[PDB]
């Protein structure tokens, strides 16, 4: 997606203790939590050149 | 753009102390082992390539 690297691992350090070991799924998703409300998508449109 | 993992046993979550150290490792090219397909055909004759 468009989030950093930078600024992922502040998400995770801050709501889950995460960070300088293994990120995982974290056990307790509160409901006003970044990871399962986070939704990253990828679309492919074409060049849209002259022709 | 992706992130793999490391899933070997012994390195996957080892403390490192001060040092300088080498970490080689080689990667797949085969698209029939890196990708997946749902009807399962071959993807070495239907062209699909990594690089």
């Amino acid at each position: 997606s468009n989030l950093t690297k930078d600024f992922f691992m502040v998400q995770m350090a801050a709501s889950y203790n995460q960070g300088y070991q293994g990120f995982n799924w974290p056990n307790c998703t509160k409901h006003y939590g970044f990871i399962n409300n986070f939704e990253p998508m990828s679309r492919q449109v074409p060049e849209y050149g002259a022709n | 753009h992706i992130q793999v993992p490391q899933k070997f046993f012994a390195i996957k979550n080892l403390l490192l102390l001060p040092g300088t150290y080498n970490y080689e490792w080689y990667f797949r090219k085969d698209p029939n082992m890196v990708l997946q397909s749902t009807l399962g055909n071959d993807l070495r004759a239907d062209g699909a390539s990594i690089t």
